[PDB]
This record gives C-alpha cells, structure tokens and sequence, in this order.
C-alpha cells in the first residue's frame, strides 16, 4: 500500500533508468537484484525477514513493446498455510490497485522534478527575461496542474487507506473467531477498491485522469524544449565571453563582434520563437483547462459525495462551473 | 536513498539556534548525549538517517558543521556535554577574533578568506554521504559577522553545487527597538538580497514575536536570548516530524516545498504553532486557533487598507487523530471562509496527519505547526526598506562598509539589494491581484 | 435541538440558512447544511398543513430508540420547529433592521409594538406548551414501568402539544402567519428604503398601509382568541393595553 | 458564533469596576486566578467564553483593556493573584504622569495624543474575535480625567465601527456627598452630551444611591468605595447571567437590548437588585420589593413634573422558579398597577428565568435584578444641570479649561450639550403624552 513512500521512492528512482527501456530490451534478472539492493538500503531492512520473503517482484506483461514502467509489478506470493486466504482472486485486485496508485506516483514524482528542474533554471534565465515571461506562464500553468494533481492524490491517499485499514484492524480485532475474521476482512478489502473505487464511471473518469497524466508528460516534453532553448542562450552568451576575453584577444574579439552583430539575428531568431513557445503553450494550457473541467463535471454529477468534496478542495476559490 | 540535510551554524545567534536544534533532535531521537543508541532509541519507527548519519559503533552523528569568526561561542557548546555527539571533523574553531565586528561586509571578505577552508569541510561532508536533499543554514541576519559569511557561503554553493535545496534559518531581528548596530539593515538587506538571488524557501523567524509570545505566552516579564532559542528550537523541530514518520506520503523536503512555493523569488512561508504553554482539543479546533493571529509567529506592519492573500495554507498535524476529523475540519473552514486564495489559481488547505515518537513525552492530543505563503510579511520588508531609506536618507555608518574596500569603492550593491527588494515587493502586490499572469 | 435549547447554534444556522432558504429546493447545497451542524456542537392533509416545507431538518433513530419514538412524533417535532424558526428568523430580522441611530421617517412605534407582540406570543407559547408539558411527561414515564403505559405518556403528551402551539387552533388558519409575512414584507421595504436613502412621503403613506394591515391582522386574531382557543396570551397582551 | 464585548475600564473608578467584576467572572466561570481551568470548578455545561478568548491549555484571557493616565491604578491592578488572567499587552500603560488630575478638558484632550495607539490596540483585539458583538465600556463620569477619555474613545469608536453595539456602564457622582470637583457638573455634562449623542444604550450608575444603600441598606456605617465596588461587581455579575448561563430565549445581547431602546435618543436604562445582600420565599414578593426605591441602586426622587412610567421592564431571575408564579405575580402586580404605562402600554414586564451556577455557593433561590426605563432618571439629569446652571451662572471654574486650548476661545460646547440634555429630559416629558 505504499506506506513506505522512501522504499517506493528510491524504487522509482532506480526503476526511471530501466523503464524507459523498451518492455522487451528488460531482464527481471537485474530488476530481483535493484529490488533487494533498495531493500538492504530502506527501513523495511529492520522489518522481519519472514514477510521479507515474502516479497517478489515480477515483470507482469502490459505492453506489447512499450517502456518498462508498464511491465513492472510486484507479485509478494503467499501460500499454503500461510494466507490461505485472498484464493488468487483478491491478489488479482491488490495488483490491479498497486499498477494505479504506481502509474499516480510516477506522474507524482514527474511533476516533482520539473518543478526542481524548473527551480534549478530560474537561476540561470535570471540574465534573459524575455525567456523570463515564458517561463512565467510555464510555471504557473505548470504549479497549477501539479498542485491540482498533489491534492486530489492525497485526498485518495487519505480517503482510500484510512477507511481500508481502520475498518479491516478494528472489524478484525473486534471479531471474535475465524470465520468472521476472515469473511469481513476479505469482504471489506475487495470491496473498498473493487467497487467503489472501480466500475464503468470510475474507468470513464481514469480516462481524463490518464490523458490529463499525459498532459504531464507534453509538458515535460515542453520543458525539455525550453531547456534547450536556454542552454542555446546560454552557449550565445559562452562564446560572446569566450571570444570577447576583454580585448586580450583584441583582434579576435574584434571579428568576433562584427560576426555577432550577425548573429543578433540568432537573438531575434530566439525572440520570434518566443512566441510561437507561448502559443504552444497557451493551447496545452487550454486543452488541460479543457480536460480537467470536463473531468470534473463528469466526477461531480457521477457519484461519491466525498470525491466531490475532494473536488471542491480543488475548486477552491470556484474557478471552475464553466 | 535516504537523502541527508547539512546544518549551517553562523553567528553568535545562529550558533546558538542551531545547537537549540540538534539537542530537540537528540530528545526526539531518544539517543544519548554522545550520539550512542538507546534501548528506547532503535526500537521505533523514527528514521533517523535523515539528520544523522549512522556510525560502525550505532553513533547517529549529526550531519551539522559548527563555523565561526570568533571562537568563545565554539569552546561555550563544546563545554555542553553534547560535544559528544558531533565529531570533531564536524567542527571548525573560529581563527578570527570578535567575529567580524557584526558588518555584513567583514564577515563576506572573512567568508571569501575561508573559501576552502570551509569548502574542504563541506565537501568532505557531502561525499560522506551517498545522496543529500539539501542544506540547512542556521543564522542571524542582525549578526553582519554571520551574515556576511552566510551570503558568501551562498554564492559559493549555489556556484559549485547547483542540485540541492538551499534552505536556511534567518533570525530577523527585533522591530520593537533598534540596536547600536545602525547598518544592520542594510546588512539584512544584503542578506535578504542573496536570499532573493539564492535562497529557495524561506522560514522568517521574527524576534518581535517571539519576544511577544514569550512575554505572553510563556509568562516572563523579561524573556533571555536562551528561553527564546529554546522555544524556537522546539517549534522548528516540530517542522521536520513529517519527515520522520516514513509510513503515509513521499514526504521529501524537496517536493514539500515545492508543494506550495510558486516562483524562486516567491519562497518565504510564515510559521505559526500550537499549543504554546509555559487542553482538550479536535481537529477543528487545530485549523481554528491557527486562523487567529494570536499564535503567530512572523509579525507584519501596521497595514490594514491593503488586502493580503495567503497564497498556500499548509498544516502538519502531530497526533493520533482519525480521517473523518480532517475530513470534515477542511470542509468546515472552507464553507466559513476563514481564508482566501489566488482567484486565477485558487488552492486549498493542505494537512499533513502524522504520529508522535513513543520517545517523546507527550502531554498533548494532537500539536499543529502552520506553514503559510503570504503577503503580509511584505510589510516587513517595507518596515526594513523604509527603515534602510531613511538610513540611506541618512548616509550614516558607512564608514562600517568604507572598512572593507569592496563596499567603500561603491555602495551600489546596497542600492541593488534595495531595488531587488522593491522588485520583490511589487511582486508580492501583483500576485495579490489576478493581473499576476502578465507580471 | 428539536425543543431548542441551544440558541447559539440557532444564531449561525440563521446567518448561514437564508442564503438558500429564498431559493427553490434541489437549487441549493444540501451539504452546507451538516457542514454547519457539525460547527453547531463545536459551541390528513389538514392534518399535515400544505405549508410544510419540503425539508429543514435531519435526526436519526436506532432500533431500540424506533421501538419508542415513532416517525409521526419526529414528524410533529419538525412541524414545532419550523414554527419556532419562523418565528425567531422573523424577530432577528428585525432586531437587526432595529440598529439605528439619532425624525421624520417615524414608524418607530409600529415596529417595537410589532417586536414586543412577537416576543411575547414567542415567549409565552414555548413555556406554557413545552414546558410544563415536557416536565409532566417526564414525571409520567418516570413514575410508569408499562412499556405500553409509557408509549400511551409519550402519545398523551405529544397530542397535547399538538393541540396547543401553532395548531392551538388548526383553523385559525395560520393568520399569525400572514402578520408576520406582512412583517417581514415591512422589514424588506425598510431595509430597501434604507439602503436607497444611504420619496419619504412614500416611505410614510406605506408606513401607514403597514400599520393598517398589521392593525387588521391584529385585531382578527385577538378576536380569534377571545372567541375560544385561550386569552392568556391576550392577558398578557394587556400598540394598546385596552381593546377596541 | 457566540458573540463577545471588549471591556473598558476607563479611569481610577472605572479600573477597579473593571477588576472587581473580572473577578467576579472568574470566580463564576470557576477558573483560576491564573486563568487557566481547574480540575474541580471548571466542568459545567455552559459557555464561560463571552468575554474572554480560551487559550489552548484553557487560560480564558479577558477581552480587557484599561486605560487610565494615572499609572499607579494600573500598577496596583496587575498586582493581583488574576494578572495572570489577563493578557498584559491588552493593557496600555500612561506615561503622562498625574494625568488629567480629574478634569474633562485635560483628558478629552490627551485622548487624542493616544488616540491612533487607542484605535489601533482596539483593532488588533477586534480582529481575533470571530464575531465581536460590541463594545461595553465601564468608567466614570466624575472622574474628569476618565470623563474627558471617555468621551474622546466614544467619539472615535463610533467613527471606527459603527456597525458594533455600543453598550456602555457610567458610575454616575454620587449626589449623597458632593464632589471636591467644582467643575464636576461641567465635566458629567460634557459627559452626558457625548453619551446621548454617541452611546446606543446607557445603564444609570448613581453613586448616591450606592453610597446610601451601603451606608445604610447593608448595614454598615460604612460608605467605602471598596464596599460599594463590591456590590456594583455583585450587580454586574448579576447583568450578564442569562448570556454567560445558556437560557432559551434572548440569549442574544441584541435581542436583550432592542427590546428597551425604542428611539436612537431614549438609551438611558436604569436598574435595580433583588435579593439585598448585607422567611419563605416567593416570586412576587421579591419584584415588589424590587418595586420599592430602597433597593434600587439609582438616586432618582419621585418629583411630579410629568407621569413617570416605567416604559418596559425586564426581570432576570437566579434560582428555579415554576412559571405560574411568575404569571401569577405578573396579573397581580398589573391589577395593582405597580408599573404605569405609557398611553399605548406596548408590553409588561418580562421575566427571565436562568439556571443557576453550582460553582458559586448556593445562598439565593431567589434572586432577581431589576432593567427597565423610566423618565424619573431625567429628574437627576435636572438635579445635575440645576446644579450646572447653578455652576453656569456662577461665571467660574472655566479658567481650567481656559489654561488648555478645549475651551479657550468659546464654551459654546457646554451649552449645546445643555442644550441636547435638556431636549433628552423633554422627551422624556413627552414619552408619556
């Protein structure tokens, strides 16, 4: 259930460089041994090594030829004896639920690292500002999707695992014998995610939830450009310094400011780009307006007051209702 | 990995804090005053390989550097029996006398004359770890000493390391009086201008109101320099408690920050926490006495014709509590409207529910630390920009920064500071407005 | 709650309820209203009327707790306090229209002779009714062991409080209620004029219609009293001591 | 939300009102002198926040701010086992020295010196309160310097919000023992004018009758002003049971106030308390004598000028009482015609039962405190402007104010506050026509 977060995290971590390879170029060979390497590294090291074994990690066929980041699962076989229950059918469910709240966690961490890549850049177009004021509707666009998806994954987080583990502890501490511990915990833990948190509307609304999760990734693809961009600006500024050398290179820097008074047309080349960056911005920022309204109406007429509460923590301040 | 925060220690106050800080830590941990684990230390759930470094021998040795220009405050903590707890790799002695004076500009050239000197240490303590977060820096920007070196350290760092969070720990000094240290705010501007330039998120800690709320609520009639360390060691160790319990969320300093601070030069979050004692309580109640401006502990001016949004509202929630209360606590607030937000960009009232260490002694349900971007503290700024206007109306005492030749060759560095403040300011009152996506 | 002994919530619940109130049901957040409950604790068709609104209220019972109080009673307990909010949203609206401060505008008289006839049917109903009635009740199941016996005590009193209250006359019918709807049209009307002026001699003539109306009204259900019900709230009615 | 008043304890007189009835508030909320809750005086069903804030370990810190330029008042009130009730910065200190020295010129004057800090003090306790209900201020009207302060704070406080309630306790002189001050008359005038012209509701204070009740209707020789804070505390404590103490009705301060105040001029109240304190027991009886001027703790004669009817009248009742008593004393005491009323007699006494604190010791099952209004008070207005008449033809006592520039150029003022006072005293002549 992702209760660990940094045994997740450094997970991830590792599995960013793997997963980006595509599905058939993966060996499960090497993914056993990053799987236990992080464990020996994380806490769940000073946990008993009986629930240790437990654990496994599999390669759970998803995509034909996509990245790994689809094929990758966790199996944690129990057998025999030992957790007679669950009869491979619940797993299924525990599978199902593990490969959503992997994919959220991973479209976390993407927004995560933009906003430090974003951070780690500021310092550096702080000399340009006309790249300034794109990177300001970047930002703003960018904080608003990523504070939209950090609270409506938490409200999940919240709302998904204290009902399911306070009701499963307290119902099976307060059963007296086998068969009612069993029946409602099973019962209970299937039917929390099973249902409620999946069925034709709740496939319907993941459909937005992975487009706008695509979102994610143009806008990474958005940043990347602008990335470029800014190392392009500053390679302009590099050789300007570098040929310039205060006049030591005299004859040198004096060609080499005849050739950039040319190659000012590579700054006004950069500054037509600006907005042609701002339209392409502006309409992924529109289409995810788009999208997230749509989304959002669909969840609120749909069902579950409380995701509808979790809505309106998001529309706070009512921004949206069209 | 887990990655690790290095704590930088300046100034006679900073020093002082920053101690106050790793002996709140050493009692939350349950270790002992050398660093050695307990029988009550080891045994929880409390990760504590994220401030300390695990030893061969069980030594959690704090990932802490002592620096100073002047060496009595350095051998003062190595007389606390927690001398033990750090190595001595971990401290550097003061070769200076008298600090720097308590200039902005002496402690920066002494700074600049340590540059490896420091950096040796810096670098060996970075490499000792396998990842880091970020840095932490422990200072008073009334101290000019501390301050000057933490703004040289700044540029130094932000230069050669590029990839980790710049956080640091600026004591503002007392606006209910003004020391014999005229220049100190320009001083602090200087230092508020490096923060500008390279700070990434910025905890204000104002001695006004924690003078306040020591007269106040904690019931002296003369608070000391050490009670008032004391008490804003224990709040700021509160912050960290989400860090601590590795159980519910990712929950890494990076992506906190981030979680609420919308642009590098907009990174400065109020604090405010309770209880403040010297009883029964819910959720709603939290949230509830946070709103006030009673528990507070950054002050604004005397501004009340200006609207101020608080741009992010976040609380951690140290307590067992249940999901239904914070359910509904949110809802509650919201549908009271006790806060605003951006119109163009509205958020919400983020809560962190975490649980307390079995290893501190608990007295209290629940204990609630509030982290809130916000506007006011603009007035702050103003009350210090007006404060150096009227100082630079005044042109005096800049025979301080005439001593160090790189301020009595020209003075435009603090007109630069100012004009960068000013810029900051006017952004604060554009991001008040929904006109803040064309500025 | 239902009996209302805790006004403090009343005071919010009525801030925040007239934003929703004045519009068509299914139109409104029904959530808002237990948001604010949960902030309360922080501090035959004659039979039924056709003035019943469609919902204002929310309790729920247990098995055990059903095996007493039926659905009728809950029924009956909602009827009293809709009566009760009408009431007391119509008496805090005009305290808050009273606040004013420093001659021609007048009326001052028709409106403290409206307050003061207000607050005393208010006053005099809830004690008379609910108190007494509230307490015998209780003696009565105190004193009595038959489970039968004590839903026969809880039925007893209840028709008790039925036939006294709002329904002291199930044929008024509800006059009251058009005083305090030509009440509550004045105090619409002051506050207009008010926040006009912030011609008077209109202000003045539909003081005047005002207190014609409020006059006629008053008149019918003094009558109506006297008639038969109960004149103890006409003793202590004794705008005029004296009648006609 | 529970709505909450600022007290105001202007003056030497009006701080130690102000102390005396905060003590009397702890001592019915059972906290303790600390302010913080006990362990066996504080578990009651009830809100023991109306005047007060509850800090997180339970210290109800007063809504308290007192303002007085003599220091030593201030000084000796925060030596008290309850300093640590109050919160010190709601409390300013004056570091004028003497002060006003008992003049109303010099205090309205050095008013204005403070009087952004004033605002400013009064904003930032205002803005902590959720719903600040009001203002209630207590003070004294002979103090000049508290006069002068006072009337300069009501001034500005109905510049700064109008929209709050403003309720205000006047210790009116007493008239048993005239004051030293000549100009006394002047300064309650002053006084008054800015009462009438500012203040929504004014409670009679008259320290003659307190004087005489003490002296004489407690028995003791005694005329001390410690006695006679004592039972104005007592009274006090008394006025705000039904709002501390949840009842069913006007538990709202608004709905208590309203119900007395017809006109925006008519906001001078009067009041009374039963059961005195130095057989059986009945309703009644216990409004009758309250009904009696030797209990009242207003010096108002009964002169004939014009009809004096008591307008409306309200009764607060400490201690369980069946409600037929009450009806039955209410048709008995309208027979007799105990309480005139006025051509168009709009409403009778009501009564209000509240339930009893059991944290104080139970010594009254009966106890009642008497609100009404009633023109006789307008006699003692007369009683003071005779005697500012008398102080206004004597042509004196206005170089004081000649020596500060307040009146140093015309005293007009103090004759259109005569002027004012005395249109109030007419009106009230005319309420019962």
């Amino acid at each position: 259930l992702l209760g660990q977060g940094d045994f997740i995290r450094h997970l991830m971590d590792l599995l960013k460089p793997e997963l980006v390879r595509p599905a058939t170029t993966l060996y499960q060979h090497n993914l056993t041994g990053i799987l236990e390497t992080a464990v020996r590294a994380t806490n769940a090291q000073f946990d008993s090594p009986e629930i240790l074994k437990r654990l496994d990690v599999r390669l759970l066929e998803v995509s034909p030829g996509d990245t790994g980041w689809d094929v990758f699962s966790l199996d944690y076989h129990v057998d025999g004896p030992i957790a007679t229950v669950f009869t491979r059918e619940c797993m299924s469910h525990y599978l199902r639920a593990f490969n959503f709240l992997w994919r959220a966690k991973r479209v976390e961490y993407i927004l995560t690292d933009i906003r430090k890549g974003h951070m780690c850049n500021a310092r550096l177009l702080r000399s340009m500002p006309e790249f300034s004021g794109v990177l300001h509707h970047c930002h703003i666009l960018a904080s608003e999707m990523v504070h939209f998806i950090h609270q409506m994954q938490y409200y999940v987080t919240f709302e998904v695992l204290e009902c399911s583990w306070d009701e499963l502890w307290n119902r099976v501490q307060r059963a007296q014998d086998l068969d009612h511990i069993i029946a409602a915990h099973e019962a209970f833990l299937g039917t929390v995610i099973s249902r409620c948190l999946l069925d034709s509307d709740s496939r319907a609304l993941l459909n937005q939830l992975r487009a706008v999760f695509d979102q994610i990734i143009e806008l990474q693809n958005t940043q990347d450009a602008i990335y470029r961009a800014a190392l392009e600006e500053l390679q302009r500024r590099l050789q300007f310094e570098e040929k310039k050398k205060q006049r030591e290179a005299e004859g040198q820097w004096g060609v080499s400011a005849a050739e950039e008074e040319q190659e000012k047309r590579r700054v006004q080349e950069f500054q037509e780009s600006i907005p042609k960056m701002c339209s392409q911005l502006r309409i992924l920022t529109h289409f995810y307006q788009g999208v997230v309204q749509q989304f959002l109406v669909s969840l609120t007429t749909s069902s579950d007051e409380s995701l509808r509460f979790l809505s309106f923590r998001l529309d706070f301040n009512e921004h949206y209702r069209a | 990995m887990p990655r690790e925060i290095i704590t930088l220690q300046l100034g006679q106050c900073g020093n002082q804090i920053g101690f106050e800080f790793w002996k709140q830590l050493c009692a939350e941990h349950g270790i002992s005053p050398e660093g050695i684990v307990e029988e009550f230390a080891t045994e929880g759930t409390d990760r504590k390989d994220v401030f300390f470094y695990q030893a061969d021998d069980e030594h959690y040795i704090p990932r802490a550097v002592l620096l100073d220009l002047e060496p009595r405050v350095i051998h003062s903590i190595l007389n606390s029996p927690y001398a033990k707890l750090y190595n001595p790799e971990n401290i550097y002695l003061s070769e200076h006398g008298g600090g720097a004076g308590n200039n902005w500009a002496s402690g920066f050239s002494q700074g600049e004359k340590i540059h490896e000197d420091i950096f040796d240490i810096i670098d060996r303590e970075a490499d000792g770890s396998d990842s880091l977060e970020g840095f932490v820096l422990c200072h008073s920007i009334a101290g000019g000493t501390g301050s000057g070196l933490g703004s040289y350290l700044l540029e130094r760092l932000n230069d050669r390391y590029p990839k980790k969070l710049v956080q640091t720990y600026s004591v503002f000094p007392n606006q209910d009086e003004m020391s014999d240290v005229v220049v100190q705010p320009y001083n602090s501007l200087l230092t508020l201008k490096r923060l500008t330039q390279n700070a990434d998120c910025v905890v204000v800690l104002d001695n006004t109101a924690l003078n306040r709320i020591a007269t106040d609520r904690l019931h002296i009639q003369n608070p000391s320099f050490s009670q008032i360390n004391q008490l804003v060691s224990t709040i700021m160790s509160a912050s960290t408690t989400t860090l601590r319990y590795p159980g519910y969320m990712n929950n890494d300093l990076i992506g906190l920050i981030a979680s609420l601070i919308p642009t590098p030069r907009l990174h400065f979050l109020m604090t405010g926490y309770t209880p403040l004692t010297t009883r029964k309580t819910t959720v709603l109640d939290v949230m509830r006495r946070l709103l006030q401006p009673k528990n507070v502990m950054v002050s604004t001016g005397r501004d009340r014709q200006t609207n101020h949004c608080y741009i992010a509202i976040l609380n951690i929630i140290q307590g067992e509590v249940d999901p239904t209360q914070v359910h509904k606590s949110l809802q509650r607030i919201r549908e009271r409207k006790l806060a605003n937000f951006i119109p163009w960009g509205p958020a919400s009232i983020q809560v962190a529910l975490s649980r307390k260490s079995p290893y501190l002694p608990s007295a209290h349900r629940v204990s609630g630390l509030m982290m809130a971007n916000h506007t006011s503290i603009s007035s702050l700024f103003e009350s210090s920009c007006q404060q150096y206007d009227k100082l630079r109306k005044r042109e005096a005492f800049l025979e301080q920064f005439r001593k160090e030749d790189i301020f009595k060759e020209n003075f435009d560095e603090l007109d630069r500071s100012r004009e960068v403040v000013q810029e900051l300011i006017d952004e604060y009152h554009a991001a008040t407005r929904p006109d803040y996506i064309s500025w | 709650y239902f009996l209302m002994d805790q006004g403090d919530f009343f005071v919010h619940f009525m801030d925040l309820t007239e934003e929703e109130l004045k519009k068509p049901v299914d139109d409104i957040t029904p959530t808002r209203l237990e948001a604010l409950l949960e902030l309360a604790l922080r501090m035959p068709t004659e039979l039924t009327l056709s003035g019943l609104e469609a919902f204002s209220f929310d309790y729920v019972v247990t098995w055990p707790l059903s095996l007493i109080i039926n659905r009728k009673a809950l029924t009956r307990y909602q009827m009293l306090f809709r009566h009760m909010f009408y009431c007391k949203h119509v008496e805090r609206q005009l305290c808050s229209v009273w606040i004013s401060n420093k001659w021609f505008a007048g009326a001052f008289t028709l409106r403290q002779r409206m307050l003061n006839f207000v607050q005393n049917i208010q006053s005099y109903m809830m004690f008379e009714v609910m108190e007494p009635t509230w307490h015998v009740l209780e003696q009565n199941l105190r004193s009595a062991s038959n489970i039968d016996d004590v839903l026969g005590h809880h039925a007893s009193f209840l028709d008790n409080c039925l036939k006294d209250c709002m329904l002291t006359n199930p044929e008024l019918l509800r006059v009251f209620s058009k005083l305090m709807s030509v009440c509550v049209m004045f105090t619409n009307c002051l506050q207009r004029f008010t926040q006009s002026m912030k011609l008077a001699s209109s202000f003045e003539a539909t003081i005047t219609k005002f207190d014609k109306n409020f006059s006629a009204h008053l008149l019918d259900l003094l009558a109506r009293l006297s008639i038969y019900s109960m004149a103890s709230v006409i003793s202590r009615l004794d705008e005029r001591l004296e009648r006609l």
